[PDB]
Order: structure tokens, then sequence, then C-alpha cells
RNA sequence: AUAUACCGCCAUCUUCAGCAAACCCUGAUGAAGGCUACAAAGUAAGCGCAAGUACCCACGUAAAGACGUUAGGUCAAGGUGUAGCCC
């Protein structure tokens, strides 16, 4: 079988200053 | 006892193992990997197995406009409840397992050929929706260090287009393989090329360059032609939004050479407009299929000159063999001319 | 390298709070205690019998009121008195910390013979100190 | 967008086409003064190359 | 409904004249030549691609034509008087500290700015993250000179080119002109000749910046009436 | 393949904007089987409702 | 049974001073690399050092001490994944 990949849902960027 | 009993974070924590010596160096396989499960995920405050009904956690207060009393479940009524908590849990781990259909692109395993889609919004309201990704390598770089020893890298090539003669690649290295396509993708949109297309199609004329090691000789040609070039010339092709022509690569087939060399000859290209500018003449087309007929594609701005072009007995140009032979009937090779897929 | 009630360093996405940011050596310089009694205080008894009490209680109050824990117990002691005081999340309804307050109150008071009070502080989101 | 190619083109060829093509979706307020009154050379970038034999700069003596 | 005669009037009226600003009466030929700036390095120095516009080598001194600079200079002042008419951003740029002072003080006085210190890596190419998303870059960069302290070009020229900004450039026998959008072959180191481009681009940007102020004006007025 | 997968689509000589998918609309040529995927089967069937 | 599945608590270099996300640039868009203050492409959140704090001060001693290294130590603190025993 192939390796499954699929594109992964973007984080958000937590820390703010 | 109770006292030696600690919480699900330090148990799952402890049997991933996913922070250990193993994971550091590819010292462990990933044939079976744990993979964590959230216990609780489906549990209802106030349900046990003896199935009490405390009223104002697992049911409702009031019934009827009076406050219920503690009531449990018959055992007929309690079973039901475990077989129905049970469908759930196999429903919810069976649509996790499931894999949704995927596009494969040149190889089954290879990831050249395969869409990233388009790159991520600018802060200052851009947007590349009309731009298409498409991956052309993938390497696993590794580099020797003091300390860890032998860590592995990711170098990504990634093509980006619009479709209408506007495309651009780049390079994206880091150290997961989801940040190298972003850096790439995102990169490949502030180093765009304008690709010439003659009638929105094919190239104004035949290009032959070599860059470094890699010889590239592309073809002008007919609508409905198709592409009938190298799978990575296919993929640009396609973003830059040349429909039809004919490309052989010799040499080095190094993809970031190949994707470098054709940018660059499909930059340099010649127009019928810049050549009659140029040497301020009528660029005339002629056609088999239109017979004798003089069709002026390009016209110069300028003074036009009275005096033609001095006829050549014979022209000094450099020839190519592979070409002279294939006219002349003495290429034999059973793999040019091969029915294949439409590209 | 040292690890006790230590939070490792990431990549800068895990939030931490005020007291699982800071170690140990700080816990009389820039944190306080979470229980507070006389047991280990000098010429003071039964330190051994108060312990006991601490660490079942938190792990009580921990399956009792499951996800709706923002942040660890504060226990007061005041003579007979046990207080305890908790953060809680917004998600679970009013109904339920009710009963959960009236049946953990109640329970815990027959089982350590004494009045014991819960005093909850509910809080929309875990309270982030920063992010490591 | 735009194109950081410095060594491709120059930047009114580089914004004429890509403002052309869509990708810009508005022109910089330059390019109108640069079609109207252009210089002399497109700003083309060149790599300069070492004279080799007989070759000599056309440079005379003011005498 | 407004808006397209308002661009008309103003912003195209200008660009249908070949002198609007009517900077070739600020300077001359004989004023170029009083101020030394015709006056190159020494042929040693010689850049390959600033021999068209030398006029010859006198004893192994490169003399600039100044015919060449006089119509190199007006196309330089009228974009950029065209430029400051549209109220563009002007950047001067020079790392010779010995007119430092001088270009700060005139960038002040012509409501410009100025950049004479050492050029960070990524002032141009990396603004969102120094400055902010939110910054506005230079719409022309001024050089008065092209080289740095280790006679090479300045890393600004390579850089706005790659942020597509037009760049006003006086390059010397010594300079290398390719990258220049619009180079003025001449002087750059006598200290009398750069107190001459101070001052012609100095009052190119202070004519246009009031000439837009009598165009409005009349817009105005005339539009309310 | 393509024809095999729809039982809606039917090879007639009738169909012809069918037909017209499986000819280059620039040379006037029917497609070997291989370009399009089709079984000899229906690119026999086709060319004859071409024909 | 396996510390060569781990958490947990540590040793060691550390009587160190560096680690590093995200960008940018160079090298023809190769692996790679990234300083010069009379400055020449680097900017950097965060962690650490530092600073604070404890003990009799500003001193000193404690404490602290990152990322990594040695599949370092410990399944016999306890817990635990896998495999095994159950008259
Ligand atoms: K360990
Ligand atoms: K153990
Ligand atoms: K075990
Ligand atoms: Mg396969
Ligand atoms: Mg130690
Ligand atoms: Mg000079
Ligand atoms: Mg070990
Ligand atoms: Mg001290
Ligand atoms: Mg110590
Ligand atoms: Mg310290
Ligand atoms: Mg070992």
């Amino acid at each position: 079988r192939h390796t499954a990949f699929v594109i992964p849902k973007k984080n958000v960027p937590t820390s703010k200053r | 006892s109770f006292f030696t009993k600690l919480t699900a974070d330090e148990l799952w924590k402890g049997a991933l193992a996913e922070t250990g010596a193993g994971a550091k160096k590819g010292r462990g396989k990933r044939t079976k990997k744990k993979k964590r499960k959230d216990l609780n995920r489906g549990q209802i405050i106030g349900e046990g197995r003896y199935g009490f009904l405390w009223p104002g956690l697992n049911v409702p207060l009031m019934k009827n406009g009076a406050v219920q009393t503690i009531a449990q479940r018959s055992k007929e009524e309690q079973e039901k409840v475990e077989a129905d908590m049970i469908q759930q849990r196999e429903e919810w781990d069976r649509k996790k397992k499931m894999k949704v259909k995927r596009e494969r692109g040149w190889s089954g395993n290879s990831w050249g050929g395969i869409s990233l889609g388009p790159p991520d919004p600018g802060p200052c309201g851009e947007t590349y929706e009309d731009f298409d990704t498409r991956i052309l390598e993938v390497r696993n770089v590794f580099t020797m260090t003091a300390k860890e020893g032998r860590k592995k890298s990711i170098r990504v090539l990634v093509a980006v287009g619009n479709g209408k003669g506007a495309a651009g690649f780049s390079i994206g290295k880091a150290t997961d393989r989801m940040d190298a396509f972003r850096k790439a993708k995102n990169r490949a949109v502030h180093h765009l090329h304008y690709i010439e297309r003659y009638e929105d199609h094919t190239i104004f004329h035949d290009i032959s360059l070599r860059f470094k090691r890699t010889h590239i000789k592309m073809k002008k040609q007919p609508k409905g032609y198709g592409l009938r070039c190298h799978r990575a010339i296919i993929t640009i092709c396609r973003l830059i939004g040349i429909k039809d022509m004919y490309a052989k690569v010799s040499g080095s087939i190094n993809m970031l050479s190949l994707t470098q060399g054709l940018f660059r000859g499909l930059s340099r290209q010649e127009t019928h407009q810049q050549l009659a500018d140029k040497k301020g003449l009528h660029v005339v087309e002629i056609r088999e299929e239109c017979g004798p007929l003089p069709i002026v594609v390009a016209s110069p701005r300028g003074p036009l000159r009275k005096d033609p072009e001095p006829e050549d007995e014979v022209p000094d140009v450099k020839l190519d063999w592979e070409d002279v032979k294939t006219a002349q009937g003495m290429k034999r090779s059973v793999w040019s001319n091969l029915k294949r897929a439409a590209t | 390298k040292n690890r006790a009630a230590r939070v490792r360093v990431s990549k800068g996405d895990k939030p931490v709070t005020y007291e699982e940011a800071h170690a140990p050596h700080y816990i009389a310089h820039r944190k306080g205690w979470l229980s507070l009694h006389t047991g280990n205080l000098d010429g003071e008894d039964h330190a051994a019998e108060r312990t006991v009490e601490d660490v079942f209680l938190r792990k009580f109050m921990w399956g009792t009121f499951p996800g709706c824990l923002a942040d660890q117990l504060v226990l007061k002691r005041r003579g007979n008195q046990l207080e305890i005081c908790a953060v809680v999340l917004r998600q679970l309804s009013p109904h339920k910390y009710y009963f959960l307050v009236g049946y953990s109150e109640t329970l815990l008071s027959y089982f350590y013979k004494c009045p014991v009070r819960l005093h909850l502080q509910t809080v929309p989101s875990k309270v982030v100190y920063k992010y490591l | 967008a735009g194109s950081r190619l410095e060594t491709v083109g120059s930047i009114f060829s580089r914004t004429r086409d890509l403002v052309r093509a869509g990708v810009l979706k508005e022109k910089p307020l330059w390019f109108d003064v640069y079609d109207a009154f252009p210089p002399l050379r497109e700003p083309v970038f060149q790599r300069p190359r070492v004279r080799y034999g007989k070759a000599k700069a056309p440079i005379q003596d003011i005498w | 409904e407004d808006s397209t005669d308002f661009n008309d009037k103003i912003l195209n009226e200008p660009l249908k004249h070949s002198d609007f600003f009517n900077v070739k009466e600020l300077f001359s030929v004989r004023s170029l030549f009083d101020a030394r700036v015709h006056l190159g390095h020494k042929a040693g120095c010689r850049h390959r691609f600033m021999e068209p516009y030398i006029f010859g080598s006198r004893l192994d001194h490169d003399i600039i034509d100044l015919e060449q600079t006089a119509t190199h200079l007006q196309l330089a002042l009228n974009f950029t008087a065209h430029m400051a008419y549209r109220k563009g951003i002007i950047l001067f740029i020079s790392r010779n500290r010995q007119f430092s002072y001088l270009i700060e003080n005139m960038a002040r006085d012509c409501g410009e700015y100025a950049h004479t210190r050492y050029f960070r890596g990524g002032m141009l190419t990396n603004a969102r993250l120094l400055f902010g998303p939110t910054v506005r870059l230079p719409d022309l960069i001024i050089f008065l000179h092209t080289l740095n302290n280790i006679f090479e070009p300045h890393v600004a020229v390579r850089d706005a080119a790659k942020m597509n900004i037009p760049t006003v450039g006086i390059v010397d026998t010594n300079c290398n002109p390719c990258l220049i959008t619009y180079p003025v072959p001449g002087n750059d180191d006598s200290p009398l000749a750069v107190h001459l481009y101070c001052r012609l681009f100095q009052t190119a940007i202070t004519r246009a910046k009031e000439k837009r102020q009598q165009v409005e004006a009349l817009y105005r007025l005339q539009g309310q009436k | 393949c393509p024809i095999c997968r729809d039982h809606k689509l039917h090879v007639d000589f009738r169909n012809v904007k069918l037909l017209e998918q499986f000819v280059c609309a620039h040379t006037g040529i029917i497609f070997y089987a291989p370009y399009t995927g089709v079984c000899v089967k229906q690119h026999k069937r086709l060319t004859q409702a071409i024909q």
C-alpha cells in the first residue's frame, strides 16, 4: 500500500504579544 | 490501590512512548504505531453500571412539574444502554479508520504531480485563488552534526501557476514536510515569470537550450498535438497554460536544472511583434491547411523597411542530427510515437 | 538534569498556567502553597493524616468534576472546617454543578467527620500565563 | 504579489506583464510616469565580463 | 462619477507635457562644469558599463561627458518631481559619511526620508517583520552614492529592484548603472557637486509639492461653483 | 471505462454530441483507445457510429 | 522477561553558553552558508545564562542551569505498553 498522506488542517497562532 | 492510580495523560504519555530515545534517530519502526484514544469522549456524568437515575444530573430534575426521585433502571433496560453505547463507539472508530479517496500523481507513492492548493493569502488583502501548486520533487537530505549526528531534513521543489502565462518555482527546506510545502508555495508567488504563448496554446518558436548539464529541446506544435514532454514539464506547462508542445530532455535529468532551465528558455523567447519591430518587416504565417494564403500575424509599429532581406543560397545554421535522422527515416526506436493517454 | 515539576520547552504552542510554569525552587518566592494547615509547623501533630486527606480530595474532585477543573485545588483548613476552593470551566450546566456541590460537600463531611464547604470560581477558558 | 527576479527583465517589464496577466490588481504609482517619461536605457541586469585577447576599451586620450 | 474628473485633470494632465515642472532651468552644462561634475576616477578604477558616458581619459583621469548628464539629469528630475506631485515616498540613500549630515537635513527640509546609515539586511525585502504588515515602502529611492565603503554596490540597489522600486542614482566612473532605472553620470566625491545634486532634487520636490496645492485649490474652488 | 461506467451513455449514430468527444476538433481524427481509455469493444462501436 | 517500548526521578558534559520557531538574503534557486562598528545581509518571539531571590549585604555560598550527547541509570519506588505464568 502507498503511504497515506493528506493535507492537515492549518494551525492558528496561539501566542500573541 | 486507589493511591497508586495516575491520570489519563500520564498513562497515555508513557504508553505511547512518543518522547523517547528510540524516536530520536530512526530507532523505531512505524509499522504498528500506538494511537491515543480519548476514553471520556462518550461518557455522561451520572451513568454507571448499576443504572441509577440521579435527578438533576443524569436525568431531568422535574417531570410533569414535580421533582423526580432516585430510580434505578431494570436489567433489561440497562443492558440495552450498554449495547447502544458500544454501537456508538464502533461507529466512531469505524469512521476514523476509513480513508478518504486520494488522487495520485506520477506514481502511487510519488509526491511529484500532487497539488498543494493555492498559496496562503497575504496579510495585506492579497489572495492567490487563481493559482495552483504542484509538487515536483521531495528529497530527504541528511547532514552530519557534532551532537545529534545524522539529522533528517526535507527539501521540496514546487511550481505555482495561474494557467494564464504566470508561473514560478521555489525550494522549501524544513524538518517537517508540511512546513516545506508552505515555504516553497508561498515563496513561489514572489518569484513569478510571465511566459508568452502563441495563440495562448504554445510557444512562439523552437527552443533548444542547455542549463549546466541538462539539455532541453522544445518544439512548437499545432493545436491538438498535446503535451509530449517530460512529466515534470507537463505539470509546469499546464500551470503556464501551454496546451501543445514537444520537448526532449538529454544529459542530466536533474529536476531543479530542468525546472530552472525551462523557465529560462521560455522567458527569453522572441514574439512575432518583437521580430517585426526589430527587423521592421511583416511576419507572414504560411499554413498547409490554408494553402498559399499569406497570414500577417505581426507588423512593425515603426517605419516599414523598403529593402528586403538578402536571400541566402545556403544558411550556416547549426543543425541537430536527431532531427535530420528522423526526417530521413533513420531514427529507429521502439519507444517513440507510442500510444499514450491524453495530457 | 532536573525534571521535577518542570514543563519542558516546546515549539511555542503549549499553554501553561502560572502554577505549572514555575519549578519547585519558586514555591515560596513566586508561588504559594496549594494546601494550608498547621501540621507541618514546629511542635504540631497529625501531619501524616492531613496529607492523606489532601491526596484523596484532589482525586475525588478530579473524578467528580471530570473535564471541569481549570486549575489545581486550594485546600484550606480553619479549625474543624475544611474549605475546598476550585476554578472550574463553564461548559457544564449549573444544575449539574449545584448537584455535585451538594453531593460532594455532604459525602466528604461524613467521611472526614468535619464541615466541608466547596467554593467554585468559574472561568470561560483555562487562564494562560504564557506559551512554552 | 510581485516578482523579485531582479535579474529577469526590468521593473517595467515585470510589472507590465503581471498587471496584464491579472496578478497585480492595481498598477504601481510610478508605472504611469515611466511609460510617459521613460529612461534612455531599460534597466536590465547585465553581468560584467573581462576583456581578453586584443579587445580594448574605446576610451581615447584627450590631447 | 467625480473621481474620473479628479484623476484626469490632476494626475493625467502633467503626464501630457514634456516639462510640466520646468526643471531644465534649474541647471545648465556650465553649472555642472563649475561644480566639478565631469571629474571622474582614474582609468584603473573605471567600470565597463560607464564607458559610454566617458568623454575621455585626460592623463589617466576619466572625464564624464556633461552633454549626456544634462539629458540624464532632466529625466531624473522630471520623474522625481512627478512622484512628489503624486505624494510618493522618496528615500535618499548615501553611505558617504562626509555628506551624511547634509543629506539628512535636506530630506527633512523637503519633507522626505533618508537612510545614510548602515543598511540592515531586510529593510526592504523584509519590511513586514521589521516595521509591520501595514508598512508602506518607498515609491522612489534616490542614490546620491551608489557604492558602499568597500567600493561595492549598495545592497539597496539590488533590493529596490526586487521590490520593483524605481531608483535614481548618481553613478561615477567606477559604478555599476545596470539596475539603476534613471542614472545620472557625474562626480559623487567632490563636495561642490553633492551640494548641487541635493539643491536640485530639493528644489524639484518642493516645487512639485507646491504645484499640486495650486491644482487642487482650483479644482476645489471651481467644483463648488 | 468512460463508456461502460455510465449505462446512460449509448453509442449510437444519432448521438452526435457524444461522438464529438472522441474525434479531434482540429484534425477530424478518431482518437485511439489508450488516449481516452475506452475498451476495444467500445472503441470499435464508436468508430462504426462515427463512420 | 524487555530500562533497546516508556512516564516518572536523575547522572554527565555544565567548573558550558548557547538552542530555536517564523521570515529574509547569498550560492546560476546543489548539499550548504549568513561577519567586518570608519561595518560588507541578516532580523528574531520564546527557552537558558544573566537579573532577581534565600542565607549574615553590593561579596561569597547555595539554588538554578536550556537544547542536545552517551538507545547512560533505574520494570526491584510506584505506574505502565508488549509478551509470558494461572493447582
Ligand atoms: K528514562
Ligand atoms: K516499575
Ligand atoms: K512492565
Ligand atoms: Mg501502488
Ligand atoms: Mg545536579
Ligand atoms: Mg566616485
Ligand atoms: Mg536509557
Ligand atoms: Mg549571588
Ligand atoms: Mg549547585
Ligand atoms: Mg540565574
Ligand atoms: Mg542501555
